[PDB]
């Protein structure tokens, strides 16, 4: 049981109690499987439209 | 009506419970994987306790307690007697154990040494016996060489062998007391009036692994005056206070029940902060088997606690009924055997 | 602004078409002038969905009505509420479709689907943010079932991006007009398969069952049937209609509701059935609901399993005892819905009770045995067709045999997917 | 003074975030029009409560957030709310048509035709912004919204803003009060790709804020507005550091430094007592002993778990009202004892205690009963881990069959992504399991 760190101020205060001691992608990245995901989507469309056009 | 699931085939306790469930008409079991149950006959290995509790309007309860694995196991139960205040290392009523890795893989193997070495200068019994939960291997000698060489061919624990056991004179044998306990959701410790004595075939010598070992398998097996005295090496508590009262002129329920009694209090008691579920968004109940040996001074000694216990063939009807009326129908109402020990 | 374009093809499609305008303009307190006699604020919060407002505060439906007949859409705009819809939005033609798929949709229709277009194109163009569209139109016929599909197929070309919404009137035996609706069912079928979101699928068999063992009329007219039928579409879209905090849109029903695309065939759910003083409870709303004699497609629940499941509670209730009756259903019978789709059972409430009920349930349910009502369809169509029978007047619109096999075999394919999901 | 930049997405952000903002007000004396009577520094000034609102010249208090929903319906309320006039416009942004539940819609479809807009408006806050800590990102894990577009931002943020640290308060799906079947599916794949970005993220589960109401404030069916009221008392026990004086979690980088030792692992588990009905006359006042306890109890704590089983990492109490140290460490020394707090080995076992002297406020009219002195608990532990396997159990029942799936793909995502973030999850339980393990 050990209290350590105490600060003190007006609006409250903190401590520490111990009680046993111890034993990113870039923007290209992204905007690459972005524009894949919308090619994709743009594959799907077309391929309806193809059969639609059948 | 009710709703219930089945995850343990192998149960044969609970297989007799499903069968009374379903019997009242009330009830109507469910696949093994569906969710809106309302009891849980979960299984022994990794119960998903992280999914219960968590369907709205549907009060959920599951035959077992999460968190019990501390007292049916070989090196936990030894573990946990040491640690807890509770229970004290100076436990007067647990053998002197100490918990053993192999040396291939904390460790107690030097404190194991300095105990052993005390019994042989001071000229007493320095009989050990070695054993873990991966049994069916158990060797009982009496130097320390043989039993840490043992185990180093998983986690092993010793302790000190009952060289002066309780024999029965019809037999000059060894019994073994199992007693049932259930703990239901609000933590009720019933024990049930009726046990068992897992009686031996061959006389105890204290210089073979037959007459040491009371296990009913092993018995069956190794021994071939399987049910010369009683019936399947099994004794009734009818038939064993009977005999106290005429070689010892004393009962069971004062020379070995007010010790069994205790026994089970104590461990039930010092686990309750970590497996209650009072608050919990789910409950447990769970039947347990205490296994004990009694000396010939006539005290109770605790061996070790099962978390899944099979009843004896006689007492299937009786027992598997107290567990809905007590465990199940408690929480889930429909359309004694036990004895409570109370506590606090 | 969430608008729906809604279209009505044939005979039946304008008749439960214009008894669904009816119900709902009731229901938003607009007369049959266009103009709102309302008292609750509620009935105009979403009135943009199904209506356009004009001038002079003036309501309209959003609704174009099509046949190639000028008899039923005469009725319409003699009827009731005719003088609400748009004039533009009538078109119709004059040969008529005889009861024929190929008429409605290669020949005699082809020759009137543009014009629909342009109307569709015209309302469409005037919405803030369409959401998609609803066809209400019968199977067994040829306008609603040969048109209307191609209507379906061409308004996904222009409109690929939107919800496509029908409530397909199935043909039955009990209540026919020719002997070649298994025939049209099956084409438009395969039609609804490819093209449709979701299709609330009333059997015209469980709608004469409904009258005549539960409503006790021993002569069902088309009338009775569709009295079932508005019921239905007026609880169905409550939640399009009427605020709540669901924000309720076709797309959201469509990504809950359909687990596989095809597998998008609802069945229609009412109660209490009517054709009536005494409230009824929230328990017997729940039990009524899920019964199989409140069910509008002809299939029986317990011989299939739920998917998923949206109910619809209208009238001052309690939420709290609702939801203790929906999960009751869900409890008890656990075995009737899919264990590996969690939590699939939406429960909405609305406030505001439809006229003459102070209490009312809608059930909206893509169960498997739906599969039923295709192979009933798909038994009556091979029946006929191995001996050939009544295919002329279809060969003769230039029709094939080949295309009524491939009808056949994507109609019993339809019925192996929702099989391989009941186990 | 540093800033800090709260970003609310969805309806679950954009609603919980309003919650916050009116209690933030409510605490700082901030009128409903942004006029704060106690601020003497008009138009400046580097004082705590600076790091969350903004001065204009004319004294208005303008809060440093931003309102980001693909659907105009729910900011729209914000338009024609009370504190209306607290924002300007361009800190809400609204779409047309929202994800309809589906996280690829509001990732990939909807979501990349307006990430440069919010992008942009979020760089108009962080130019008034003299350093920059980080963000505070509200969102929901069910939402396609809330789950889609905040990993498309979560990923952007990390790239423009690579220097700043990034906290979540996610809400966790639970069917008492849900909206969508796929949210298992929203769920794990918005952590997947949110993992990486996430410097200390704290889940809220709508199932235990459901159970809280109706257990302690006695209602019968939580609305919204009474989850959310209590949401944002944890919300401002947590956040209180940043806007008032003090010495314990100053900083958005001290979240990270004392509740996440492993990266990965930065779900800390929040605690709150005591939840007291209004509608009750006169409730007995608990004690710091009585409410430092009920830090342990189940049933108050934000995600539905049992810490008993699971070693903790780190441990915060947060304590707000009439505390003082030497309750504090009276009442945790009697809890050591009854209770069965196993910290992990590589770490002390210890509490970080921090006390903040005002009590804490509530909603006039509101449910939440005023209290003189409550506490929130902040402990890092491994129980957390059932959460992921209910939500992974989920997600593996609908997938076995691919139910659903289809409308990810429609929207250009691929079927590998799936299985590519449910690995994720699975190494995420494996590392639970290796903290946590006897
Ligand atoms: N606590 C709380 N949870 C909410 C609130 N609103 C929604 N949720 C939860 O959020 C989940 C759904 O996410 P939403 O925020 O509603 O959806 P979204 O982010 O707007 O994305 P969309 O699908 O486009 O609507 C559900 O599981 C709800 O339980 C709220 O105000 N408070
Ligand atoms: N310290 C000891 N002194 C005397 N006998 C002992 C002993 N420890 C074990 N035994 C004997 O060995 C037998 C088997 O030991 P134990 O009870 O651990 O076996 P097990 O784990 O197979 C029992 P269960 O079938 O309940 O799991 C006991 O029944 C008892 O007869
Ligand atoms: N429920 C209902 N079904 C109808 C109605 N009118 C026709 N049907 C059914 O629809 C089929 C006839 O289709 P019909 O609408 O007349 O064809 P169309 O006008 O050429 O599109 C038959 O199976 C009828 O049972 C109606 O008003 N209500
Ligand atoms: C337009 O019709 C409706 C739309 C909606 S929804 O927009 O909220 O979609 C959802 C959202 C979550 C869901 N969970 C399940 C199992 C289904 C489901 C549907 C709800 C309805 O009633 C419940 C509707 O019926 C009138
Ligand atoms: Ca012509
Ligand atoms: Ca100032
Ligand atoms: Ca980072
Ligand atoms: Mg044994
Ligand atoms: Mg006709
Ligand atoms: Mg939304």
């Amino acid at each position: 049981m050990e209290v350590i760190e105490l600060n003190k101020c007006t609006s409250g205060q903190s401590f520490e109690v111990i009680l046993k001691p111890p034993s990113d992608p870039s923007l290209e990245e992204i905007q690459k499987k972005l524009e894949a995901a919308e090619e994709r989507r743009k594959y799907q469309e077309a391929e309806l439209l193809k059969h639609l056009a059948e | 009506m009710y709703t219930f699931v089945v995850r343990d085939e192998n149960s044969s306790v609970y297989a007799e419970v499903s069968r009374l469930l379903l019997a009242t008409g009330q009830w109507k079991r469910l696949r093994k994987d569906n969710p809106r149950f309302n009891l849980m006959l979960g299984e022994r290995n990794r119960l998903p306790f992280g999914r219960l509790g968590h369907e709205p309007g549907l009060v959920q309860l599951v035959n077992y307690y999460r968190g019990a694995d501390k007292l049916c196991r070989k090196a936990s139960l030894v573990k946990l007697i040491k640690t807890s205040p509770e229970l004290s290392e100076s436990c007067t009523w647990f053998p002197e154990s100490y918990v053993i890795y192999p040396t291939n893989l904390t460790d107690e193997r030097e404190v194991f040494l300095a105990a052993y070495n005390r019994r042989r200068e001071g000229r007493e019994g320095n009989v050990w016996i070695a054993k873990s939960s991966a049994g069916a291997g158990i060797l009982i000698s009496s130097e320390a060489s043989e039993l840490l060489d043992f185990i180093d061919e998983q986690v092993h624990v010793i302790q000190k062998y009952l060289e002066k056991p309780l024999l029965l004179e019809p037999g000059h044998r060894k019994f073994d007391i199992r007693s049932w306990v259930l703990v239901d959701h609000l933590y009720n410790i019933y024990l049930y009036r009726e046990g068992v004595l897992r009686t031996s075939s061959e006389p105890y010598n204290s210089a073979d692994k037959t007459c040491h070992l009371t296990n009913h398998c092993i018995q069956k097996e190794y021994s071939k005056n399987y049910g010369r005295y009683e019936e399947g090496n099994e004794m009734f508590f009818e038939e064993f206070n009977q005999y106290l009262m005429d070689a010892l002129n004393t009962t069971l329920e004062n020379s070995i029940l007010l010790q069994i009694k205790h026994i089970i209090r104590s461990c039930l008691m010092c686990i309750e902060p970590a497996i209650s579920t009072k608050h919990l968004h789910y409950q447990s109940f769970q039947l347990f088997g205490f296994d004990f040996m009694v000396d010939e001074e006539l005290k109770v000694w605790l061996i070790e606690v099962n978390g899944a216990p099979a009843c004896a063939q006689k007492l299937y009807a009786e027992l598997c009924q107290g567990i809905v009326d007590v465990a199940i129908s408690s929480v889930f109402p429909l359309a004694s055997i036990f004895i409570k020990l109370h506590h606090h | 602004m969430r608008e729906i374009v809604h279209i009505q093809a044939g005979q039946c499609g304008n008749q439960i078409g214009a008894k669904f305008w009816e119900v709902i303009s009731d229901e938003h307190g607009i007369d049959p002038t266009g103009s709102y006699h309302g008292d609750s604020d509620l009935q105009l919060e979403r009135i943009n969905v199904y209506y356009n407002e004009a001038t002079g505060n003036k309501y309209v439906p959003r609704a174009i009505l099509v046949d190639l007949e000028p008899g039923t859409m005469d009725s319409v705009r003699s009827g009731p509420f005719g003088q609400i819809f748009r004039p533009d939005n009538f078109v119709f033609g004059q040969s008529g479709a005889g009861n024929n798929w190929a008429k409605g949709h290669y020949t005699e229709g082809a020759e009137l689907v543009d014009s629909v277009l342009d109307v569709v194109r015209k309302e469409s163009e005037s919405c803030d943010c369409l959401q998609g569209f609803q066809l209400t139109h019968s199977l067994g016929g040829g306008t609603g079932s040969g048109m209307g599909t191609l209507l379906i197929s061409k308004i996904r070309e222009e409109y690929p991006d939107r919800i496509m919404n029908t409530f397909s009137v199935m043909p039955s035996p009990k209540v026919s007009d020719t002997v070649v609706e298994p025939y049209n069912a099956t084409l438009s079928v395969h039609q609804l398969v490819e093209n449709t979101d979701e299709t609330y699928c009333i059997d015209n068999e469980a709608l004469y069952d409904i009258c005549f063992r539960t409503l006790k009329l021993t002569t069902p007219t088309y009338g009775d049937l569709n009295h079932l039928v508005s019921a239905t579409m007026s609880g169905v879209t409550t939640c399009l209609r009427f605020p709540g905090q669901l924000n309720a849109d076709l797309r959201k029903l469509a990504v809950n509701m359909v687990p596989f695309p095809r597998l998008h065939f609802f069945m229609p759910g009412f109660a209490p059935l009517t054709s009536q003083y005494r409230a009824l409870t929230v328990p017997e709303l729940t039990q009524q609901m899920f019964d199989s004699k409140n069910m509008m497609a002809a299939c029986d629940p317990r011989h299939g399993r739920y998917l998923t499941v949206a109910a619809i509670f209208r009238g001052r209730m309690s939420m709290k005892e609702v939801d203790e009756q929906m999960l009751n259903v869900q409890n008890k019978n656990s075995s009737y819905f899919v264990e590996w789709i969690p939590n699939n059972v939406k429960t909405a409430v609305c406030d505001i009770p439809p006229r003459g009920l102070k209490m009312s349930a809608t059930f909206i349910g893509n169960s498997t045995a739906i599969q039923e009502l295709f192979k009933r369809i798909s038994e009556q169509f091979t029946a006929m067709f191995r001996r050939k029978a009544f295919l002329h007047w279809y060969t003769g619109e230039g029709m094939d045999e080949m295309e009524f096999t491939e009808a056949e075999s994507n109609m019993n394919d339809l019925v192996s997917e929702y099989q391989q999901y009941q186990d | 003074m540093r800033e800090c930049i709260s970003i609310h997405v969805g309806q679950a952000g954009v609603q919980i975030g309003n919650a916050c903002w009116e209690l933030y007000c409510l605490e700082h004396g901030i009128q409903p029009d942004g006029q704060m009577p106690s601020d003497k520094t008009i138009g400046g000034g580097d004082d705590s409560f600076n790091t969350f609102f903004s001065e204009t010249g004319a004294g208005k208090h303008v809060p440093r957030a931003v309102f980001v929903d693909l659907e105009p319906t729910v900011i729209d309320e914000v338009r024609t709310g009370t504190y209306r006039q607290l924002f300007h416009p361009e800190q809400l942004i609204t779409g047309k048509e929202d994800a309809a539940n589906n996280y690829a819609r509001g990732h990939y479809t909807i979501g990349k035709e307006i990430i440069d807009l919010v992008l942009d408006r979020i760089r108009k806050l962080a130019d008034q912004c003299t350093g920059l800590q980080g963000f505070l990102v509200f969102h929901s894990f069910g939402g396609g919204t809330g789950s889609g577009f905040t990993s498309l931002l979560m990923e952007r943020l990390s790239v423009d803003y690579g220097k700043k640290s990034k906290l979540e308060f996610s809400i966790y799906p639970a069917p008492q009060v849900s909206t969508a079947v796929v949210e298992p599916y929203n769920s794990i794949l918005t952590t997947h790709t949110t993992l990486e970005h996430s410097d200390c993220a704290f889940m809220v589960d709508n199932e235990a804020i459901y159970d809280i109401c109706r257990r302690n404030l006695d209602i019968e069916r939580p609305t919204y507005t009474n989850l959310n009221r209590l949401i944002s008392q944890i919300v401002s026990s947590i956040t209180a550091s940043l806007r008032f004086d003090g010495a314990l979690n100053v900083d958005l980088t001290e979240f990270q430094t004392n509740l996440v030792p492993y990266p990965r692992i930065h779900f800390p588990l929040a605690t709150y007592a005591p939840v007291i009905s209004a509608e009750k006359a006169y409730h007995e006042q608990l004690s710091v002993a009585e409410i430092t306890n009920a830090c342990f109890e189940p049933a108050n704590q934000m995600v539905k778990c049992d810490p008993r089983h699971g070693k903790y990492m780190a441990c915060c109490l947060l304590y707000r009202g009439d505390v003082v140290p030497k309750d504090v460490n009276a009442a945790i020394a009697t809890i050591k004892t009854k209770r069965s707090i196993q910290f992990v080995d590589w770490c002390p076992t210890g509490f970080k205690v921090g006390i903040n002297y005002q009590p804490p406020t509530v909603v006039p009219g509101g449910d939440l009963a005023k209290v003189q002195r409550a506490v929130c608990m902040l402990s890092n532990t491994t129980a957390i881990a059932e959460a992921w396997a209910r939500l992974d159990h989920k997600f593996d029942l609908m997938y076995a069959k691919r139910a659903f799936v289809h409308w990810y793909v429609g929207e250009g995502m691929e079927e590998g992504e799936f299985s590519e973030a449910r690995e994720d999850m699975a190494a995420l339980e494996k590392d639970y399991e290796e903290v946590g393990v006897d």
